[PDB]
Formats: C-alpha cells, sequence, structure tokens
DNA sequence: GCGCAATCAGCTGTGACTACCT
DNA sequence: AGGTAGTCACAGCTGATTGCGCT
C-alpha cells in the first residue's frame, strides 16, 4: 500500500550510503559553490543522468 | 531494564548481526533485545568479537592490492 | 527418465513455505537472583536474559 | 612491394649527443616545433563573399511524421534550420532568408523574405507544433519562389534550398519546363534530402548549378546544413553593386535629458502581443522610425539598417596581414626586446615585419596573425 | 634491497643523474621502467620502449613497462641491435643503467639467432649457424626422441637435422630452458617451391598509422615472423590480418572462434581484398564450397583437433589439408589458444609464419606466458588511451554503481554458502530497480543498449519483467541472427540481452550502452571484451554489483586489467530521480515474494 | 516416398568450489 | 600446520538421428 511504498523507499534510498553522507552534507558548505571551475568540472566529470 | 550498548547501522549489517546470533557463531546468544530495523541492544563486554567479525566480513569481499 | 524428473520436483517445492524456524524466545518464569536480578531462559533455545527489574 | 615490409623506422634517432648533456637544447628546438602548429588563418578558405537570397522550402507532408531522428523529421529539421538561420546570419551581414512550406500539393510562404533573424526563429518555433497532411509540390514552391526571386538584381546570388523529406511530388505541369526557365533566369538549387535520392531533384541540382544530397544522419544533416552556410565564391569585379542604407545609431533615452521622447517600435507594432513602449532604441537615419531589432530594412522609407561593426568584422579578409621575415636571433643586430609584448628576446627566431621592421616574439607574432590581423608598428 | 618500510630502494644502485632531468626514463635493477609521458620526446621514446619491452599500465601521466626476455628476443629480432638499444637505454636514463640490465640485455640478446626453425618439403628441420650446439643439445634426452631414425648426422652443404612433427611443440618447450630459443622466420621474397597465389588488396581500404607501424614490426627485414598483435574490437584488427595476409602473397588459413566468426572473415576478405570466390573457401561442415584446391580457407576451432570420429567428407578435407605448406596461418582470439585442445591444432597443421591477433591477452591460470613459444613473442601492444585520444575509438565512461542488498534477501546470502548464493545477489531487487531505470533513462535519450548477464536462469526472469527480446544462447542460429540484425535497424526496439554468448568476436552492431549483471568471478578477459563490444563521451558502460557480496571483490579484481588499459571507475552510489517514476518491486510484498521463486532451484 | 531443417549426444573451454597428504 | 583433480554452471563445436513439407 501507500505506507508499504513508503517504507519500501526509506529501506532501499537510505540503506548503507545515506545514513553518513546525508548526515555530512547537512554539516556541510551550505552556502554557494567555490569557483564556477569546480561546478563546469562537475559537470563534465557527472553522468547524464545524475545532470536531470 | 536492560543496561548495554545501543549499535546504529543499515538493515544488512542489523541482519548479518542476528544472524551471528542464531548461528552462536560468537559462541552465545549475547545479542538480546532488537529494537528497531536499522538499530539493536548488545551486552558491551563482547564489543570487540563483534567488531573482529565485522572487519573479517567487510575485508573478505574487498580483495586488497596489497 | 528426464521429462520425468524436470516434472517430479515442481510439485515437491511448491509445498514448503517457511523454512527459518521461529526464532521467538517464549522465555518461562523468571529466576531471581541477588541484587534485585531476574533471569529469563528461552524454553526453545535455552537462550539466558538477564536484567534488573527496578 | 609495401611500405611497411621495408626497413623498420626507428624515430629514436633523430635525438642525439655531443656533450652529454645537450639534449635538452634538442628538445628546446622541439619545443619550438610544438608552436606555428597553424596556418596563420582562422579560415583559409573563401576570401570574400556575394549577398544571397536564400528560399529554405520545408515539406509538411506524412513522410514527416516518421521517426528516423527523434523525436520525428519535422521537430530535428526546424531545430538545425533554426540553428542554420543563426549561423548565416552571423556570416552573411546583407543576406535575406525566406521560407515556404509545401504541404497538401499547395506551397504557403510562411515567411517572407528579409534580413531579420529573430522573426524566421519565431516563425519555425511556431510551425513546430503544424500538422502534417497531403503531399509536397516541388512545382507550386519552386514557382512561388522563382516568382519572388526574379525580380532580384542580378549581381545578388539566388539561391533556393529544399528540404524534401517525401520521396513523390505531385507537378500539375511539366517540370522540366520549370527547370529550364530556372536554368535561364540563373537560379542555384540545392535539395538535401532524408530518405533516398530522387531522378527528379538530382536532374534539378545538376541543371541549375545547385548540390543535391541525402541524410545519413543528424550529425550529416548538420554538416550538410554547415557546408551550405559558407557563401558562394564571386568575381573580382562583376556589376555596378551599390545599394543604399543607412547606420542607425544607438541612442537611449534617460529621463535626465528633456529629449527623452518613448515611442513605440514600428517592428513591434506589427505583432500580435502589445508592442514594447521601451525608452528609445534604433533611429532610422532617413524618417526617425523606431526599431529595437538589427539589421532590419525600414519598413516606411524602404531603408536597410545595418550595424557598422558587422560589415567591419570582415575587413581582414580585404587586407590580409603578410607574414613577417623569420630571422635568427643570432643574426639580428638591434634590441632584444619585442616591440609588442616588450618581452626580452630568449627565442632562437626573431620576426621582423617588412614594413616598420619592428621585432616581434613568437607568440605576438602568432597572435597578430590570428587575432589581431593588424601589425601594431604599422598602425603608428 | 633495504626494507626500511617495505618498499625496494635502489637509491644507492644508479646514482648516475648527471645532467640534470631531461631524460624521462627511470630504470630499475631487477627489471622495470617508467616513462614520464608529459615530455617533449614522449612520442620517441614511446616508439623506442614498445619496440623493446612490453607495457604493464598506461595511465595518463607515469607509462610502466616490464623489460622480459622475450621482449629483447623481439627487439633483437627487428634490426635493433646489442649495441643500438644499450647506448639508447643509456641516453635517456637520468639515473644510470644499473649493472643487472646490461648483463641481463646481453645473455638474453646473444642467443638469439644461433638456432633457428625451417620448414621444407612438408618435413621440420633445425638449422644453426655455429655446429657445436648441436653437439650441446645432443645429449639432451629430449631431443633425441625427435630424430627417426636418429638422423645419423643429416649431412648438409651449418649443421641441420630433422626432427619429429608432432614433438615440435617439446622441443620449442625445452629450447628456451637451454637458452636457445627459436626464431621462426619466412623469406616469402624467394620461395620458388611454394605456389604463391595472385591475392592483392584493393587500392582503397586505408589504414591507421598505428596499424602500419605494427605491420612494419611484423616485416623488420623483408620477412615475416611469428607474433601476436592486441588491438581492440572496434578498432581495425580485421584490416590488419588482411593485410598481412595480401602481403604474405601465400596459401592463408584463417581460424576462428565461433561458426560465425569465419562468415565475418570472408566478408572482410570479400570487402578488402579483391578475391575470387572459388579460390575462398569455408571448411565447417556447413556447405562444404570445395576446399579442396583453394587459395585461402577459413575455419574454426574445435574442428580440427577432434580426438573421435569424424565426417568422411572431413576426413578427406583434413588428409588434403595436412598435405601441404601453409603460408600466415592466421589465428584469431589467440588468448584462449593454450587450451587442452587448442595447443595440438599448431601442431596438426604446418606453416611458416603463425599471426595472432586478439583484443584481450589477459588470461587465468597463467598460461599465457605458454603463448610466448606456441607462436612467437608480443609483437605490438596498442596504446587504449592514445588510441581513443584520436577520435578513432569512442571514450567509454566506465562506472561502477552497485546497489544495497535488500533485507529480504541478505539474510538468505549470509544463511547460504553451498554455491547457492549466486542467485541472491544475481536478483537483487535494487539491483533489478537500477537496471531498469537505467535502461528507461537510455531509451529516453535513445541509446543502443546491451545487457550482459551470465546465470540465464535469473536473465529469464530478468528479461520477461520488462518484456525485451533476449538470447537464450541454446535457441537457435537463425533467431540469434535476425534478433541482432533488426536490433540496430530499428527505432521501436533498442535493447537486447545477451547471456555470455557475446564474450567473443561478433557482429553486434555499435550500441552506446553496456550493462552487465553478474558476470563470471574474476574473468578480466570477459569484462574486456564486453567493453570491447562498445567502443568503435560517445559512450559510456555500467556494471551493478551487490554490496556485501563476493561481487563486490570480484568486480574489484575483474577491472585491474581496464585501469591497466588506462581506464576510471567512477563510483556511483545514488541514482538520481530513482523515486521520480515508478519501478518494479516498488512494495516490500513482490520483493519477499521473490525470495520463494529464488529458493526454488534446489538443485539437489 | 524423398529432401531440408530441427534436435540431441558427445566432447571441450572457462571460471570457481571442494575433499585428502608433506 | 597449508595446496590440486573431480564437480558444477553455462556457453561453444561437430557427429549422427528424426519428425515435417508436397505445383
Ligand atoms: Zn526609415
Ligand atoms: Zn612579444
Ligand atoms: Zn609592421
Amino acid at each position: 500500500g501507500t505506507s508499504s511504498q513508503a517504507e519500501a523507499a526509506r529501506i532501499l534510498a537510505a540503506s548503507w550510503p545515506q545514513n553518513r553522507e546525508d548526515e555530512e552534507k547537512q554539516k556541510l558548505k551550505g552556502g554557494p559553490k567555490k569557483t564556477k571551475r569546480e561546478k563546469k568540472a562537475a559537470a563534465s566529470h557527472l553522468f547524464p543522468f545524475e545532470k536531470l | 531494564v536492560l543496561k548495554g550498548v545501543l549499535i546504529e547501522c543499515d538493515p544488512a549489517m542489523k541482519q548479518f548481526l542476528l544472524y551471528l546470533d542464531e548461528s552462536n557463531a560468537l559462541g552465545k546468544k549475547f545479542i538480546i533485545q532488537d529494537i528497531d530495523d536499522t538499530h539493536v541492544f548488545v551486552i558491551a563486554e563482547l564489543v570487540n568479537v563483534l567488531q573482529e567479525r565485522v572487519g573479517e566480513l567487510m575485508d573478505q569481499n574487498a580483495f586488497s592490492l596489497t | 527418465d528426464k521429462k520425468v524428473k524436470e516434472l517430479r520436483r515442481a510439485v515437491r517445492s511448491s509445498v514448503w513455505k517457511r523454512e527459518t524456524i521461529v526464532h521467538q524466545h517464549e522465555y518461562g518464569p523468571e529466576e531471581n537472583l541477588e541484587d534485585d536480578m531476574y533471569r529469563k531462559t528461552c524454553t526453545m533455545c535455552g537462550h539466558e536474559l538477564t536484567y534488573e527489574k527496578m | 612491394t609495401k611500405r611497411w615490409e621495408g626497413g623498420y623506422e626507428r624515430t629514436w634517432e633523430i635525438l642525439k649527443e655531443d656533450e652529454s648533456g645537450s639534449l635538452k637544447a634538442t628538445i628546446e628546438d622541439i619545443l619550438f616545433k610544438a608552436k606555428r602548429k597553424r596556418v596563420f588563418e582562422h579560415h583559409g578558405q573563401v576570401r570574400l563573399g556575394m549577398m544571397r537570397h536564400l528560399y529554405v522550402v520545408v515539406d509538411g507532408s506524412r513522410t514527416m511524421e516518421d521517426q528516423d531522428l527523434k523525436p520525428n523529421r519535422l521537430t530535428c529539421t526546424l531545430k538545425l534550420l533554426e540553428y542554420f538561420v543563426e549561423e548565416y546570419f552571423d556570416q552573411n551581414p546583407i543576406s535575406q532568408i525566406g521560407i515556404i512550406v509545401t504541404k497538401s500539393k499547395r506551397a504557403e510562404k510562411l515567411t517572407e523574405l528579409s534580413g531579420n533573424p529573430r522573426k524566421h526563429i519565431t516563425s519555425l518555433k511556431k510551425a513546430v507544433d503544424m500538422t502534417c497532411h497531403g503531399e509536397p509540390s516541388l512545382y507550386n514552391s519552386l514557382s512561388i519562389a522563382m516568382q519572388t526571386l526574379k525580380h532580384m538584381p542580378g549581381h545578388t546570388s539566388r539561391e533556393v534550398l529544399i528540404i524534401f523529406s517525401s520521396l513523390t511530388t505531385c507537378d500539375p505541369s511539366n517540370i522540366y519546363d520549370l527547370i529550364k526557365t530556372l536554368k535561364a533566369a540563373k537560379i542555384r538549387v540545392s535539395v538535401i534530402g532524408l530518405s533516398a535520392e530522387v531522378r527528379v531533384c538530382t536532374v534539378l541540382a545538376r541543371e541549375t548549378g545547385g548540390t543535391y544530397h541525402v541524410i545519413l544522419d543528424e550529425s550529416h544533416y548538420k554538416e550538410l546544413l554547415t557546408h551550405h552556410v559558407s557563401p558562394p565564391p564571386a568575381s573580382s569585379s562583376s556589376e555596378c553593386s551599390l545599394i543604399r542604407m543607412g547606420f542607425p545609431q544607438h541612442t537611449i533615452a534617460s529621463l535626465s535629458d528633456q529629449d527623452a521622447k518613448p515611442s513605440f517600435s514600428m517592428a513591434h507594432l506589427d505583432g500580435n502581443t502589445e508592442p514594447g513602449l521601451t525608452l528609445g532604441g534604433y533611429f532610422c537615419p532617413q524618417c526617425r522610425a523606431k526599431y529595437c531589432e538589427l539589421p532590419v530594412e525600414c519598413k516606411i522609407c524602404g531603408l536597410t539598417l545595418v550595424s557598422a561593426p558587422h560589415l567591419a568584422r570582415s575587413y581582414h579578409h580585404l587586407f590580409p596581414l603578410d607574414a613577417f621575415q623569420e630571422i635568427p636571433l643570432e643574426e639580428y643586430n638591434g634590441e632584444r626586446f619585442c616591440y609588442g609584448c616588450q618581452g626580452e628576446l630568449k627565442d632562437q627566431h626573431v620576426y621582423v615585419c617588412a614594413v616598420c621592421q619592428n621585432v616581434f616574439c613568437v607568440d605576438c607574432d602568432v597572435f597578430v596573425h590570428d587575432s589581431l590581423h593588424c601589425c601594431p608598428g604599422c598602425i603608428h | 634491497k633495504v626494507d626500511e618500510y617495505g618498499a625496494k630502494d635502489y637509491r644507492l644502485q644508479m646514482p648516475l643523474k648527471d645532467d640534470h632531468t631531461s631524460r624521462p626514463l627511470w630504470v630499475a635493477p631487477d627489471g622495470h621502467i617508467f616513462l614520464e609521458a608529459f615530455s617533449p620526446v614522449y612520442k620517441y621514446a614511446q616508439d623506442f620502449l614498445v619496440a623493446i619491452a612490453e607495457p604493464v599500465c598506461r595511465p595518463t601521466h607515469v607509462h610502466e613497462y616490464k623489460l622480459t626476455a622475450y621482449s629483447l628476443y623481439a627487439a633483437v629480432s627487428v634490426g635493433l641491435q646489442t649495441s643500438d638499444i644499450t647506448e639508447y637505454l643509456r641516453k635517456l636514463s637520468k639515473t644510470g643503467v644499473p649493472d643487472g640490465i646490461m648483463q641481463f640485455i646481453k645473455l638474453c640478446t646473444v642467443s638469439y639467432g644461433k638456432v633457428k626453425l625451417v620448414l621444407k618439403h612438408n618435413r621440420y628441420f633445425v638449422e644453426s649457424c655455429h655446429p657445436d650446439v648441436i653437439q650441446h643439445l645432443l645429449q639432451d634426452p629430449v631431443i633425441r626422441e625427435c630424430r627417426l631414425r636418429n638422423s645419423e648426422g643429416e649431412a648438409t652443404e651449418t649443421v641441420s637435422f630433422e626432427v619429429k612433427q608432432e614433438m615440435i611443440e617439446e622441443l620449442q618447450k625445452r629450447c628456451i630452458h637451454l637458452e636457445y630459443p627459436l626464431l621462426a622466420e619466412y623469406d616469402f621474397r624467394n620461395d620458388s617451391v611454394n605456389p604463391d597465389i595472385n591475392i592483392d588488396l584493393k587500392p582503397t581500404a586505408v589504414l591507421r598509422p598505428y596499424q602500419e607501424k605494427s605491420l612494419r614490426k611484423m616485416f623488420g627485414n623483408g620477412r615475416a615472423r611469428s607474433g601476436v598483435i592486441v588491438l581492440p574490437c572496434g578498432a581495425g584488427k580485421s584490416l590488419v590480418g588482411v593485410t598481412a595476409a595480401c602481403t604474405v602473397r601465400k596459401r592463408c588459413l584463417v581460424l576462428g572462434n565461433s561458426a560465425v566468426s569465419v562468415e565475418q572473415w570472408k566478408a572482410q576478405f570479400k570487402m578488402w581484398s579483391t578475391i575470387d570466390d572459388s579460390q575462398i573457401c569455408r571448411f565447417t561442415s556447413d556447405a562444404k564450397d570445395k576446399p579442396i584446391g583453394c587459395s585461402v580457407a577459413i575455419s574454426t576451432y574445435s574442428m580440427l583437433g577432434h580426438t573421435t570420429k569424424r565426417s568422411w567428407e572431413a576426413e578427406r578435407v583434413m588428409e588434403w589439408l595436412k598435405t601441404q605448406e601453409w603460408g600466415l596461418m592466421i589465428l584469431d582470439e589467440v588468448h584462449t589458444i593454450p587450451a587442452k585442445m587448442f595447443r595440438r591444432v599448431l601442431t596438426i597443421v604446418q606453416a611458416h609464419c603463425k599471426l595472432g591477433l586478439t583484443a584481450t591477452l589477459v588470461r587465468e591460470d597463467d598460461k599465457i606466458v605458454d603463448l610466448n613459444f606456441l607462436i612467437g613473442p608480443k609483437l605490438y601492444e596498442a596504446n587504449w588511451m592514445e588510441l581513443q585520444n584520436n577520435g578513432y575509438i569512442a571514450k567509454v565512461q566506465c562506472a561502477e554503481v552497485w546497489c544495497p542488498m535488500s533485507p529480504e534477501f541478505y539474510r538468505e546470502y549470509v544463511a547460504i554458502k553451498t554455491k547457492k548464493r549466486i542467485l541472491l545477489y544475481t536478483m537483487n531487487p535494487n539491483k533489478f530497480r537500477a537496471c531498469q531505470f537505467l535502461i528507461k533513462f537510455h531509451e529516453r535519450r535513445n541509446d543502443k543498449i546491451i545487457v550482459f548477464a551470465d546465470n540465464v536462469f535469473a536473465l529469464k526472469e530478468y528479461a520477461i519483467r520488462l518484456n525485451k527480446p533476449y538470447i537464450y544462447g541454446p535457441t537457435s542460429q537463425g533467431e540469434r541472427m535476425q534478433i541482432l540484425q533488426n536490433f540496430k535497424h530499428n527505432p521501436k526496439i533498442n535493447t537486447i540481452f545477451i547471456s555470455k554468448v557475446g564474450d567473443t568476436s561478433f557482429d553486434l552492431p555499435e550500441a552506446n550502452v553496456l550493462i552487465q549483471i553478474s558476470s563470471h568471478g574474476g574473468s578480466r578477459r570477459q569484462e574486456a571484451q564486453r567493453l570491447g563490444r562498445v567502443l568503435r563521451y560517445n559512450a559510456f558502460f555500467y556494471s551493478l554489483v551487490s554490496q556485501d557480496t563476493q561481487e563486490m571483490a570480484y568486480s574489484t579484481k575483474r577491472q585491474r586489467f581496464l585501469v591497466d588499459q588506462g581506464y576510471s571507475f567512477k563510483v556511483i552510489t545514488k541514482l538520481a530521480g530513482m523515486e521520480e517514476e515508478d519501478l518494479a518491486f516498488s512494495t516490500k510484498e513482490e520483493q519477499q515474494q521473490l525470495l520463494q521463486k529464488v529458493l526454488a532451484a534446489t538443485d539437489l
């Protein structure tokens, strides 16, 4: 059901590599990017499905 | 009441700890109380053997290049 | 032999549903030790549960 | 015999040593060999040009619904047509583009022949969601293009581009008579098909002097359009071709001055949307009409308004910069500081201009021959 | 030699760092070469090192090569002499050659041309310039069985004697142990005994400069020597073989791996050699286009080495084939030459030059060393990074995206260990969702997708769930061919599934997306071949593995060949927009239902 | 009734898991 | 106190059989 969908999503999308990555992001830069060069390099090195 | 150590981890490691409890791989059933799908309660007198087992599991499927 | 072997296991593997035994510990009466300590022993696997009751 | 069946090449034999440490100097030459990898020409092809009145004919039949190019032929065709219009107006200052759409055995002039880039792009974007019905009629589109381009001056190069998707055309009359009429009228017709080669298109392109091509994929489509972007070569001196055109100054209006008169743009008045009531814009030198876009021919007095920098951007082709004489540093008896960058001359070769006899390093010589296109010493 | 930090330090061994750093090279005492790529002399140093040593890793900045005896044999096979190579290595050392390499190089290069093997009148002979070496090897017990009947002196002219044809592999293995390696040189310019054919490639099939270098190194002094050329599948590999066959100008025999590779080679020959169909023959027991009396013959393995009863026509064809010399016997997919029955194939036919071609020279069981004497030395090793920098090879963006184990599956994974856990991490619901998301995304962006998946039992429910075409493998010949033929030129269908079938050189069309799930354990050859099916960021391929399982270790240990080739595997832990759309196994009900059907195997 | 294509038996390659002697 | 021939999975090949089609 609707509750089962939410439970499965919570179990899957955040099982191992989110319980620390999300916490680090909450304790991260937060503000704007360092330079525009970093953003361009990140966009170049990111996959097409990660830029949408 | 129960006194010990709360262990928080991913569900995969929680189930690995549960398997260790049921298989008696540590020699006893010291994994007593399960509270959540991602949290467990373990007696603190044998946290070392649990750490050794976790390290063995982790580096077993690692293929160190050393 | 092959055509009977390929179907003999179809009904064999369709019967069992639960493989893992239920591990729910059905502790019996509590045993009282010193310092208000209470121990519970599982009647299925012999698991011992020692706790302090307020 | 074969070239590779002889002796094996030893490319490492080039390097040599005489003082047990001279190898560095050799690689220095390699560094000097690293530079000057260009021909000192950003284009290196046609050094002149000629005005073009190009017509783009777009098929609107059911064959445009084919999904050979994602999502369908019509969408990719219109996207590449927008790109082609932008590039064509970038590389041609005083050219004109008209758009005709063929559909249901008829031809409709989607956009009149003009030099405005924004109008054509908007028309194409509107036409993206058109309905594809019927079959194309090359005869009607060619007749309309010939009728419009018949009265154009002879010095202008009259070109028609046909994007023929469907493999069949309905001709109300004989088309070879029309082809002969086009040949007598000196009209260049080029066709870029999408499915396969058609005999009539090949005959038309061969007789009218144009080029006929067939699309392999979207990349080949873009390559063909880019090839069509380049203007045709022109004679050294053909005729008395001159055109009266103005140069509107971009005068903005400020409330600090008392000459701030708000005015509606003449081009924006013709649109369905509310015309922009801006402070100011481009004023016609003849009738003081207000316009927001350039180059746009004036609707009132008929004068053409062209931006001077666009015309001046191609002047370096008329006066190419002569190559500087490469002179070794030892053989030059003079100052050892570069005239352009004031840097010390340490390279093995020093370039000296033939006019002002100034010394330029490798970097300054490359910069002058590639971008500046003018000798700084000769300017003074 | 010293182990202060556990690192072999050679600071005192090679101090010749005169002036000062201009030589982009470092030598090792035992043996190794480190090359600096960011040098003005990079191309010349690379050309020098390729001709003398084989690479061990080619990352973007610092290449590493290894010095081996066979590499030096290949170097001295070309016109390069000992003095030239020694003086040029000393020329670019920047540290000084240790006195353990010069002696090693001298010892390797001294005994190169002393012993030669020749084929004449369907007879194998071993000829030596120095008569003493014959008496040196006379006392060897293994060699004495080759001669029959004892070959008392075989007085000719230069001392030579006959050897047993079927025991040539044994003597080839023994000679290198005797420090007298054999050389396979075919001077096809002047034979006057072998009936050369009129093959001549059309002068329209141009070849890239690296192919020119490989061919030029093949024919160094007007003669052809047996060797191995390693080129990517997407790059031009069949063209090199066709050009070599045309240059040899003799009767050619081509060996493939599958029954469809022979058609591929026939098509390549008909395309780039201008050979009449009468001379071209294929011997694979399908049409039997009169292989008797032919110029070029194409066949496959597992047919020339049958140990069982053979067909009547095939028996006569083999009898005819084993009665004449062969020119430039070409082997395809040479990596799987060292097999139980494939090794004897070279001993069942007689040929002058044996040219092996492959894309993935890596293999387990350390049997690649045997290939050094089975065929010859590793001639050319193409640099994949510079190959893709020129734009002729698609720059594939490698990805290693893993998925967590679902709780309903990890308990069973840790519960069972007797080989029953393969299906558990093979059919991970999270991996299934990731694969479905990738399929949908790359179909929305219109990219051809090839999904490799071993363990076809899992692939069944993996493919029928999405209702997409798949190749079980034991289906038929027509169905697979038609599926692969309509996969390319059809916009409606642009994704296929392959189960270990595409792990060889096939005619699969161009694709941009490859997704591999649950492949073999540590088959670097298999992963390299799968990667080769994509290149021909134009393209990119993904590998899906399950965390906290043996598949993680397998993926880690199988990608080392590619990182040696210069590729980098980016790790993707989160998929953007995973929950944006609906995917299969959304709820836990079907996930736990999957356990019963995945444990329903019970293969006992 | 004959002829072509589908089908299986037997052997082999590749990679990995497992039970007794220096 | 530490390592290799059988065994299993999944593919390939060729050598026969073996039911299916008929202007
Ligand atoms: Zn005006
Ligand atoms: Zn300067
Ligand atoms: Zn000047």
